[PDB]
């Protein structure tokens, strides 16, 4: 039976896709803090420039 | 502007380091995306062989 | 010199939020090409146990 | 071999979407390379106009 070499490379593609799938969930949740506290920075800047 | 440049030095500072878990979050696809191409190489000869 | 380094600072503060959008969209763009391999690695596993 | 015609439709769809994903994570990475020299900037620039 040569489903042998399936078996054994549809194994290792899937304890790797796997943490690829977790890790875009944790680089989308640091993400999107990220650009809120980002929109915080620009209006502290437009305080600056407004007290320049 | 020296409690606001103060409050920008520590949101920064916070930034940087989530950026810098991104980075390592984004070498770890990086890493494994290593694994995955090399096994599809695998899964195109033994159809070739055996189709 | 605090008219320059309040542009210069809001100039780099831009050139972030616009990388950090094409980054969403290639985050985006990578969570839809995992669940295409995750289903013909599923799919795969069927003929796997079909033989 | 009919089962690995089967395998070859699947195969096909997965080497086409990794080579994807392996141009999209080196955007990616270089992209958070430029955030990362900017951040620095900021981080260089606020301790300049904190002491000015």
């Amino acid at each position: 039976s040569h489903m042998k070499d399936v078996q054994t490379e549809t194994f290792s593609v899937a304890e790797s896709i796997e943490e690829i799938s977790k890790a875009n969930e944790e680089i989308t949740n640091q993400l999107l803090g990220i650009s809120k506290e980002m929109d915080n920075i620009s209006t502290r800047i437009e305080s600056i420039s407004a007290s320049v | 502007n020296a409690k606001n440049a103060e409050e920008i030095t520590n949101s920064v500072k916070e930034v940087n380091a989530r950026l810098q878990e991104i980075s390592a979050s984004t070498e770890e696809v990086t890493s494994r995306v290593q694994t995955i191409r090399e096994n599809v190489q695998m899964l195109k000869e033994i159809v070739a062989r055996y189709k | 010199e605090n008219a320059k380094n309040a542009e210069e600072i809001t100039n780099s503060v831009k050139e972030v939020n616009a990388r950090l959008q094409e980054i969403s969209a290639s985050t985006e763009e990578v969570t839809s090409r995992v669940q295409t391999i995750r289903e013909n690695v599923q799919m795969l596993k069927e003929i796997v146990a079909r033989y | 071999g009919s089962h690995m015609k089967d395998v070859q439709t699947e195969t096909f769809s997965v080497a086409e979407s990794i080579e994807e994903i392996s141009k999209a994570n080196e955007e990616i990475t270089n992209q958070l390379l430029g955030i990362s020299k900017e951040m620095d900037n900021i981080s260089t620039r606020i301790e300049s106009i904190s002491a000015s």
